[PDB]
């Protein structure tokens, strides 16, 4: 993740810094406005995605194997409840 | 609602927010100097001063930031 | 130059650095290719068990990066002035981790892919088929360690 | 501060709160607190421990973005 | 009192019952408004068909054929429904009444 | 932490590795370490065997 | 005709749902002709074990003669079941928690553990003050909107998203923390903590300036490690040995 918001970096925000402000402000402009909706979407949201997972099955092999001797049963209460329906 | 906001309106305000905080960020390390953006070997070298073209990118991006805005601040 | 620091001993750095990644790649992408159809028949059949069936998949990601690791600590050890028998030590761990986690992946997806319609009808199942995936990334783990061993002695004997 | 006898002195406030409030803590899910706090705090403490820089063996990097600011 | 359960494992405890049927319907409202529980039924070894039940049933699931078959011509012309009102104020939070 | 061994003259292990002079040699530290290490290692392999 | 009954057919619905469902709930009991007795069986919770008979109490004063039916219990050996709740505050942690599966009775189950754990090891995955930032405000908008989109529909994985708003924050704020602790806003260091470090004035554009330990932030890891490779190896070694320690 380091390595590659730095590459993402480099190349968005140091091109934008080459000098031209007659018509290089719309360069520039039109450079950020790619450089943030990558950096948040596709730099974001499949790296966090495929991240949290690997923590959770961490935490299931490596305490269920000391903490699950077994499963119980589930119980879930039940009462009156709405529901709905259309055809 | 004197302006239709569904059209992908809360994208261009909140873009148009985000795009101004940096511009401010990079004005003042362009006026100051961090030797992280204007000190360098490699660093183009226009002087520590740039910050005149990050001033003036705001103003378009607010333009269409407040006309948004107009139209959807009827939701809040 | 000389027969301990020629100009064809940095290519060993230049190259021996991309294999481990290349082979768990491959493996990851093969152990993916088999495994991952499976849950497109489960899925449709029963969608409750969606949890348990990607597990092998993850397993096989924790290989994939056995050989990036690496490449990315011997990335160091390379250079323009190094010594051949530094190239050789590193390719020979580079070659070892790669090809064993790729074996790995082989084994992990090709049992995967099959116990995806196992624990279908049994959603309990997967207690044994975890006992069994578990060993082939510990393959691929034992497949790594030794490049470590190698490395560390290439980053101090040289010549 | 900074040095060796900085972490054993201030790992003693750690406990201190929690056993305080491991005692003392908000009616309403009253036990929830009382077992998750410590951790929630312990996890801070801890891994900024590791951080903390000090007595340092290897070389620093050498900066190449020198141009007298 | 409250146990967290979540860092320990529960147990509901079972109850003998010898209900006389006198009070078999009138008392549904009795676990119909907060019965917030579970059972273990012993009807075994005889299914719909061969129990009470069913015969009811056969007569009620009409009405909800019924209800269905109205609703496509409901929907058809022009209108729209309320909705329940009571689903709003009658399923009002956890209620005896 | 605890020690350095270039702030004050001494030798020292690699940055991470001083593994294996406990598993393939019986009880030697050879990287100069800590000096009951050439005692206890031994212990500390060999109570895991029972 | 049809605007009259289209008042009160939905509630007419709702009536023989729930009759209908009261009925099988009946229908899971057991009736005999020559004696008068009704069976069923229902397991309780242990703390419990008094004040429903209080309620039971709400269910006498007029509508059954003094009627517990039955108070005295008789016990079986058949495993009662356990239960666990989320507290009303952290539905999502505790549900992936136990979906993935369950344990047996009065045994340490593990949901609290996670809502802790798992969101920091989630943050030191990328620890970037913009990432973590933009995804808790969104996180922050979701749980401030819910008080009126908790009730439309999303998408179907959309509508899963939202009902995870306390999980998003948590993760979020240990983002911002790692972050802070590493000092990158997309791998950009601003900190002013210099402690020390040897940068002779005289400097050659190319040559290889080096520096030395002439002092250190406690915290350390500060801007001066924004060099050659020397820092990346630094840094990455550091890591490494960090994740040993912490698994």
């Amino acid at each position: 993740h380091a390595q590659l918001s730095s590459v993402l970096w480099t190349m968005t925000i140091q091109i934008a810094f080459g000098f031209r402000g007659f018509v290089g402000v719309f360069m520039t402009v039109a450079l950020f406005a790619m450089w943030f909706a990558l950096t948040c979407a596709v730099l974001v949201l499949m790296e966090g995605t495929s991240a949290m997972l690997h923590s959770l099955r961490l935490h299931w092999v490596e305490s269920m194997s000391k903490f699950f001797v077994g499963e119980g049963l589930p119980y879930e209460p039940f009462a009156f409840e709405y529901k709905d329906m259309e055809v | 609602r004197p302006v239709v906001s569904t059209g992908k309106a809360w994208c261009c305000t909140v873009l148009s927010a985000f795009g101004v905080v940096i511009l401010s960020v990079i004005a003042h390390l362009f006026n100051t100097n961090h030797e992280s953006f204007v000190g360098s070997i490699n660093d183009p070298e226009d002087g520590p001063a740039v910050a005149h073209t990050v001033y003036l990118a705001a103003l378009v991006y607010l333009v269409f930031f407040v006309f948004c805005g107009f139209q959807v601040y009827l939701a809040r | 130059m000389t027969e301990l620091c020629p100009v064809y001993a940095p290519f060993f750095g230049a190259i021996g650095c991309a294999s481990a990644i290349i082979f768990t790649s491959l493996g990851a992408a093969y152990g993916t290719a088999k495994s991952g159809v499976g849950i497109c028949a489960t899925c449709v059949l029963r969608p409750d068990l969606l949890f348990k069936n990607i597990v092998p998949v993850i397993m096989a990601g924790i290989i994939a990066i056995y050989g990036l690791v690496v490449s990315v600590l011997v990335c160091y050890s390379l250079g323009q002035k190094q010594a051949l028998y530094t190239g050789f030590i590193q390719l020979g761990a580079g070659l070892s981790v790669g090809l064993s986690g790729l074996a790995a992946g082989f084994a992990i997806g090709i049992v995967g892919d099959a116990g995806v319609r196992g624990s279908s009808q049994q959603p309990r199942l997967f207690v044994g088929m975890i006992l069994i995936l578990i060993f082939a990334e510990v393959l691929g783990l034992y497949g790594l360690i030794v490049a470590l061993l190698l490395n560390s002695r290439a980053t101090q004997d040289v010549v | 501060m900074s040095s060796f006898y900085t972490v054993v002195g201030v790992f003693i406030v750690v406990s201190a709160m929690s056993v305080l409030f491991w005692i003392m803590a908000p009616k309403n899910n009253q036990a929830v607190w009382r077992s998750t706090v410590i951790l929630t705090l312990a996890m801070m403490f801890l891994m900024w421990a590791i951080t903390f820089l000090c007595q340092l063996h290897p070389l620093v990097a050498p900066r190449r973005s020198d141009l007298r600011p | 009192e409250k146990e967290e359960a979540i860092f320990r494992s529960a147990e509901m405890a079972l109850v003998q019952f010898y209900i006389p049927q006198e009070i078999s319907r009138d008392s549904a409202y009795t676990l119909g408004q907060l019965g917030l529980v579970q059972f273990r039924d012993l009807n075994s070894k005889v299914r719909a068909f061969q129990r009470t039940f069913v015969n009811e049933i056969r007569r009620l699931d009409n009405v909800e054929r019924q209800y269905r078959y109205f609703y496509s011509l409901l929907k058809k012309h022009d209108i729209k429904l309320y909705e329940g009102d009571t689903d709003k104020y009658l399923d009002g939070s956890g209620e005896l009444y | 932490w605890a020690v350095d061994w270039v702030k004050d003259g001494k030798p020292a292990p690699g940055l991470l590795n001083m593994l294996i002079n406990m598993f393939l040699s019986p009880g030697t530290i050879d990287d100069e370490l800590y000096p009951h290490q050439a005692k206890v290692q031994v212990f500390l392999l060999l109570m895991a065997l029972v | 005709e049809l605007y009259a009954i289209a008042k009160e057919l939905d509630s007419w619905f709702q009536d023989v749902t729930r009759e209908k469902a009261i009925f099988e709930i009946l229908n899971k009991s057991n009736y005999d002709t020559n004696r008068k007795i009704l069976i069923a069986e229902g397991w309780i919770p242990r703390d419990e074990l008094a004040t429903l008979q209080a309620r039971l109490g709400e269910m006498i004063a007029r509508l059954g003669i003094d009627v517990p039916s039955i108070i005295q219990v008789l016990d079986t050996n058949h495993t009662p079941p356990t239960f666990h709740r989320t507290n009303k505050f952290t539905a999502g942690f505790q549900s992936i928690c136990d979906c993935y599966g369950i344990a047996q009775y009065r045994e340490i189950n593990a949901g609290l553990p996670t809502i802790v754990t798992f969101p920091f090891m989630f943050a030191i995955m990328f620890g970037d003050m913009g990432h973590g930032f933009l995804m808790t405000l969104a996180a922050l908008s979701l749980v401030l909107n819910e008080k009126k989109i908790n009730k439309m529909k999303r998408g179907e994985i959309f509508d899963m998203a939202f009902t995870g708003r306390y999980i998003i924050l948590l993760m979020g704020v240990f983002s911002m923390y790692t972050g802070f602790l590493y000092n990158d806003i997309f791998s950009k260091t601003m900190t002013i903590f210099k402690s020390g470090w040897k940068w002779p004035d005289h400097w050659k554009k190319g040559e290889s300036i080096t520096a030395t330990s002439v002092g250190t932030y406690p915290i350390g890891l500060d801007w001066a490690w924004h060099g050659t490779e020397n820092a990346l190896l630094f840094s990455n070694s550091y890591k490494m040995k960090l994740s040993i320690l912490m698994g």
